[PDB]
């Protein structure tokens, strides 16, 4: 991939995944009768990690303006991040997805974590448009982990706060998606306008996969200059936010 | 079962446990209140009481909670009551509160024909009882019913309660009563003792409520305690396995 | 079986029981061979081991072997590294679990836990990769409900909560099958089941067709049709 | 002397950790005095860094708390109580300040001295 990278070309490499490799590593320092360590691996995993991961980088213009973009998959068992090797790849990333079973099984695929998973990076590596109309994802989210666990408790709630579970569980549903389905970011603006700003509050939870599949075919048939303004230039200005409401109003009218 | 998994069992188990300490905390502050308007009311039936001794189709009423964690008192002395009352189970129902709604479905269900919210949010009083039971009249003809019951909860203990229910009646109850004459005053009555029984009720079943919530919620605080005690014990057996397994690895470090 | 697959020509069958000894012994020699222990005291040559084993009894062009492996899971640790490698090989895993037997229930595999790459719906067909999720997604459910209702109990779960317990109640009861195996210690006559069967009985169970029968009668049944008749059974 | 007054001092701040416990549904009278007892006597069990107190003045301190005299305070006062009152005990009272040091016990007559310069200078 480094030969992308400084060609001015531009790499994205996946290790699936690293665990495999220090359980390997771990082989051959204990058959050489190298000290052990942590759990019997040797002393130096973490800068045979690190020196591996950090050959992920964004040249400047003078050296090429080349990158290469590192996916390491991490295996941990049981949920156990305290291991050694999660450790060690937990600090030397620049962020991680977090996924979970309990989220898997619940019906919420490809089952992100939104709660654990964060990027150190941020919105600096957001396209314009999806920051904009994104703003507030996280934050109802964020209200919604917790109201919700209020929630199943039992207790009786008023309306301000059911507000949180109403915009919540939509979201939550809305973020699902089908395997070998990737979604342009062209598609995905308008999906995460219409669920944050309370346009699915008026939808059945469970006819929310209907919307997002039928909406696209509307805007893609009827709206199509929107979408290629969208894709085009990448952020929204105010006619654009204008026209995308207008079209989210019209077709939620049903 | 794995020691993270144990930790986030635990963890909501804790969560729960306050969760229900500090609804136990609010039923314990309203209790004082509850009580003291349920003995206010029954002493104040006595004023209909002292004709109704000597004077001597079918309806619903229900009159309960208006929301859950009333422990089983409030939900199921309504059903009782329902059940009860299924010698006539096509009864028009008017309905008061969610679990006396739900509680109805062991009579038809389909019986409702009137329907309130709202008794869950402030103390029984008769300032809007009055205009709710003047709209039921109007829309069910209450004052000319031959029986009519009206079901709510006895507190007949510090922190126990009984199913109970009476029926109202039209004016003809006490003006065709051979003994009436002990004593339309009779229609003024079917009014006036109407609205007096129902609030009379209705604190009766306030009263039962918070303090069945005030036992069940503690109770449900304390039931936590002996699930966490025992999670807790195997959370620290799994960590003297863990530590056990360290140890292990670092003597095989230091052997070689 | 290798030569069976490469050279008769042929499909093959390869049970193995059980897999777990092959690393077992491994591990049984391993420090008399002078190697340093790993983890919680395996052979540091697990993975190799293993993987120069498995990848051996995979299907190749000349022919289709199909292999079904027993796994054991030592004091029923599934972190243990042994199982957690097998797991990396394997394309259709089912977990058995000691909590489900302790409710009576056989074969006790683990619906939670058990997956395959099958389940997919270009493979086994929409409806059923829509029932199986709904079946999982309600098991999940009452299972992220046990320690509410260890402690409130059943009466205060909302409508839509109670009914879903309910539910998942009656399908994980469904789920346990007599095989005709166990006719000596379980008394109880084997039954097999069609893949279609199971498809639609659980299709049926999840639109609430037959929610007015009692929990015991869906107890070690076989199909639907045997739940109505041990239903009947039960209320005579 | 210090002994025959902790004696006390410990049944108070027992009940009084039992009973804050349970409250934290009004309170029966006598644990409203629970409660005022406690808090009262914490207000004593406060003390500033680098400040030790003698047992000369610890004693008549733990004797107003004990004896209930300074629930005539607010708690928020205590404080400026405390010093207060050690600063009359050395005007008024240094024979009693002065006995408890040489003798070490809270002898009947030395006992009851105590309690009227407490009553004196609650009252003040």
């Amino acid at each position: 991939g480094e030969w992308f990278r400084d060609n001015g070309k531009h790499a994205l490499i996946v290790y699936d995944d690293l665990s495999k490799q220090a359980v390997a590593y771990r082989q051959l320092s204990l058959l050489l009768r190298r000290p052990p360590g942590r759990e019997a691996y040797p002393g130096d995993v973490f800068y045979l990690h690190s020196r591996l991961l950090e050959r992920a980088a964004k040249l400047s213009e003078k050296e090429g303006s080349g990158s290469l973009t590192a996916l390491p998959v991490i295996e941990t068992q049981g949920g156990d991040v305290s291991a050694y090797i999660p450790t060690n790849v937990i600090s030397i990333t620049d962020g991680q997805i977090f996924l979970e079973a309990e989220l898997f099984y619940k019906g919420i695929r490809p089952a992100i974590n939104v709660g654990l998973s964060v990027s150190r990076v941020g919105s600096a590596a957001q396209v314009k448009a999806l920051k904009q109309v994104a703003g507030s994802l996280k934050l109802f989210l964020a209200q919604y982990r917790e109201v919700a666990a209020f929630a199943q408790f039992g207790s009786d709630l008023d309306a301000s706060t059911k507000q949180t579970l109403v915009r919540g569980e939509r979201l939550t549903q809305l973020l699902k998606q089908n395997q070998y389905s990737p979604l342009a970011t062209e598609e995905q603006v308008p999906l995460i306008y219409a669920g944050v700003n309370g346009h699915l509050d008026g939808i059945e939870l469970s006819r929310i996969g209907e919307f997002e599949s039928s909406f696209l075919s509307y805007l893609k048939s009827n709206h199509n200059e929107l979408l290629t303004e969208i894709r085009e230039k990448g952020e929204l200005s105010k006619e654009l936010l204008a026209s995308l409401k207008s079209a989210t109003e019209s077709f939620v009218a049903t | 079962a794995t020691l993270k998994e144990v930790e986030m069992r635990l963890k909501s188990i804790k969560n729960i446990e306050k969760i229900t300490k500090t609804m136990k905390i609010v039923a314990s502050t309203r209790l004082s209140k509850a009580e003291k308007a349920k003995i206010s009311a029954k002493k104040m039936d006595e004023a209909e009481q002292l004709f109704y001794k000597n004077a001597e189709k079918e309806l619903i009423v229900a009159i309960t909670s208006d929301k859950g964690l009333c422990g089983s008192i409030h939900s199921q002395l309504a059903k009782a009551v329902r059940r009860h009352l299924n010698d006539q189970p096509n009864a028009d129902i008017v309905t008061i509160g969610d679990k006396i709604k739900m509680q109805l479905l062991r009579t038809h269900p389909n019986n409702i024909k009137l329907s309130i919210n709202g008794i869950g949010k402030d103390a029984p009083t008769f300032q809007e009882s009055a205009l709710i039971a003047d709209k039921l009249l109007s829309v069910m003809k209450a004052g000319t019913y031959p029986k009519i019951s009206i079901f709510y909860n006895d507190p007949v203990s510090s922190l126990s309660f009984e199913p109970s229910e009476k029926p109202i009646f039209n004016a003809k109850t006490i003006e065709q009563s051979p003994s009436f004459g002990k004593f339309n005053v009779p229609r003024d009555l079917f009014e006036y003792t109407l609205a007096n029984q129902m609030l009379t009720a209705m604190a009766q079943g306030y009263a039962a409520e918070i303090s069945a919530r005030r036992n069940a919620m503690d109770n449900a605080s304390k039931n936590a305690g002996d699930m966490i005690n025992r999670y807790s014990i195997l959370y620290n057996r799994t960590r003297q396995a863990v530590i056990t397994n360290e140890l292990v690895d670092i003597i095989t470090g230091a052997s070689s | 079986a290798e030569y069976f697959r490469d050279e008769e020509g042929q499909d093959v069958l390869l049970f193995i029981d059980n897999i777990f000894r092959f690393t077992q012994a491994g591990s049984e020699v391993s420090a008399l061979l002078g190697r340093i222990p790993s983890a919680v005291g395996y052979q540091p040559t697990l993975a190799t081991d293993m993987g120069l084993l498995q990848e051996r009894i995979t299907t190749t062009k000349k022919g289709s072997v199909t292999s079904v492996q027993a796994v054991y899971v030592p004091a029923d640790d599934l972190t243990d590294p042994a199982p957690a490698t097998t797991f990396a090989h394997l394309d259709a895993t089912t977990v058995l679990s000691r909590g489900i037997s302790e409710l009576g229930i056989y074969p006790a595999v683990d619906p939670l836990d058990s997956k395959s790459r099958l389940l997919d719906a270009a493979v086994v067909g929409q409806e059923h990769y829509d029932v199986a999720s709904k079946v999982q997604e309600t098991l999940q459910t009452y299972k992220s409900l046990q320690d509410i209702i260890a402690i409130l109990g059943m009466d205060e779960l909302s409508e839509q909560d109670k009914l879903t317990v309910e539910r998942a109640r009656k399908i994980q009861r469904f789920l346990s099958q007599p095989f005709a195996v166990a006719e000596v210690f379980t008394g109880i006559p084997g039954k097999l089941v069609r893949l279609k069967d199971t498809v639609a009985s659980f299709k049926a169970v999840l639109e609430g067709k037959y929610d007015n029968i009692p929990e015991h009668a869906f107890y070690m049944v076989g199909g639907i049709e045997d739940v109505v008749a041990k239903a009947e059974k039960l209320a005579a």
